[PDB]
């Protein structure tokens, strides 16, 4: 095949700045009539891919003119001259000269100011307790940057191995993240303990913030 | 407007076959070649094959020759991909797309279907269980739905039949030790509106036929 | 090569 190597693979960019993505080809892309079938696609979080640039430099209708593509032969480039918040996504190049192939994808993330999370803690509902299991949920809302440390402490004892977290994609408007940690216990264990805390460490926080409750209030 | 309509998420057992469709509209299906693209979860895109609906001629990525078979029904403006001998590796999202043309028209994929997500599994389908994360207490409170122990993916969550969009955060599902998926949706709301505005999450599972509406009230 | 084979495919009008 033809391998489309893209550089860089991760592209942290500020809003307003320029951003470039290189796409190198193992073979020269040029059919007999002289056409280079190199395209650029953007996939925004939770969406189909969408065409940006085709035939190296022709801009698909609807694409803002901030997007341009240059290059010849085996080197190609995509430029975003002024980056908006809603340009976060994965950027793929694509060739149709030989058996069609994509590049690995470039993940463009918005660089924004530090923002400390709002932290919320939710005991298990009674319907869940009447069913034998107990999920305790710690919420971190609208924060930046991504890395956060959430520690569970039951009766002031650090938990390990019984929590799971997931983090939303970067929001296309405020460029922040949100995270949920879930402490999962059996009903019987949940009732051998009083204080349930989650403890949040983050760059936006001078001191770790903990939220807690007492089983049964 | 040009639209490609692909069916919703499908669950198939290993070793069988699956035929997914793609309805073209806003244009005449025979005027444009179609590509099919595969995207495994958290992975790049991959070209499967190209069909010319006018004369049914096909061309395949070599890695999919024997696995995929593109056809087209002109009369009903529908293109089809059949996959055979399904394994766990064939669990992915499959896109049909329209090719602009050739030469100075470009060979690009200008319109894309929303994609058909395919889970290959011997496991039986299971509906979710929806529990409330009730609020307790600057004028900003949080509430949400815990959607627990469903299979396969995905489940979708709206709030108040989609009349509550700003503030929501539907997390990516996490895979628990049970082998079942679990996810939560939250939304941030004013504290003053808790006794006055009702909050209902519309959870929704298409692989099973489950559809649950939970009122999230403060305890 | 495959580049030519793809070129005949796209221009095929039978």
């Amino acid at each position: 095949d033809v391998v489309l190597t893209q550089t860089p693979l991760s592209l942290p960019v500020n809003i307003g700045d320029q951003a470039s993505i290189s796409c190198k080809s193992t073979k020269s892309l040029l059919n007999r009539d002289g056409f280079t079938f190199l395209d650029w696609y953007l996939q925004k979080p939770g969406q189909s891919p969408q065409l940006l640039i085709y035939l190296v430099s022709n801009r698909f209708s609807g694409v803002p003119d901030r997007f341009s593509g240059s290059g010849s032969g085996t080197d190609f480039t995509l430029k975003i001259s002024r980056v908006e918040a809603e340009d976060l996504g994965v950027y793929y190049c694509f060739q149709s000269n030989y058996l069609f192939t994509f590049g690995s994808g470039t993940k463009l993330e918005i660089k924004r100011t530090v923002a400390a999370p709002s932290v919320f803690i939710f005991p298990p509902s009674d319907e869940q307790l009447k069913s034998g299991t107990a999920s305790v949920v710690c919420l971190l809302n609208n924060f930046y940057p991504r890395e956060a440390k959430v520690q569970w402490k039951v009766d002031n004892a650090l938990q390990s191995g019984n929590s799971q977290e997931s983090v939303t994609e970067q929001d296309s408007k405020d460029s922040t993240y949100s995270l949920s940690s879930t402490l999962t216990l059996s009903k019987a264990d949940y009732e051998k303990h009083k204080v349930y805390a989650c403890e949040v460490t983050h760059q936006g926080l001078s001191s770790p913030v903990t939220k807690s409750f007492n089983r049964g209030e | 407007e040009v639209q490609l309509q692909q069916p919703g998420p499908v669950l198939v057992k290993p070793g069988a076959s699956v035929r997914m469709s793609c309805k073209a509209s806003g244009y005449r299906i025979t005027d444009n070649f179609m590509n099919w693209v595969k995207q495994s979860h958290g992975k790049s895109l991959e070209w499967i094959g190209i069909i010319n609906p006018y004369n049914g001629g096909t061309k395949y990525n070599q890695k999919f020759k024997g696995k995929a078979t593109l056809t087209v029904d002109t009369s009903s403006s529908t293109a089809y991909m059949e996959l055979n001998s399904l394994t766990s590796e064939d669990s992915a999202v499959y896109y049909c797309t329209r090719v602009r043309g050739n030469d100075y028209h470009g060979r690009a994929m200008d319109y894309w279907g929303q994609g058909t997500s395919v889970t290959v599994s011997s496991a039986s389908t299971k509906g979710p269980s929806v529990f409330p994360l009730a609020p307790s207490s600057g004028g900003t409170a949080a509430l949400g739905c815990l959607v627990k122990d469903y299979f396969p993916e995905p489940v979708t969550v709206s709030w108040n039949s989609g009349a509550l969009t700003s503030g929501v955060h539907t997390f990516p599902a996490v895979l628990q030790s049970s082998g079942l998926y679990s996810l939560s949706s939250v939304v941030t709301v004013p504290s003053s509106s808790l006794g006055t505005q009702t909050y209902i999450c519309n959870v929704n599972h298409k692989p099973s036929n489950t559809k649950v509406d939970k009122k999230v009230e403060p305890k | 090569d495959f580049q030519d084979e793809l070129d005949e495919f796209f221009k095929n009008v039978s």
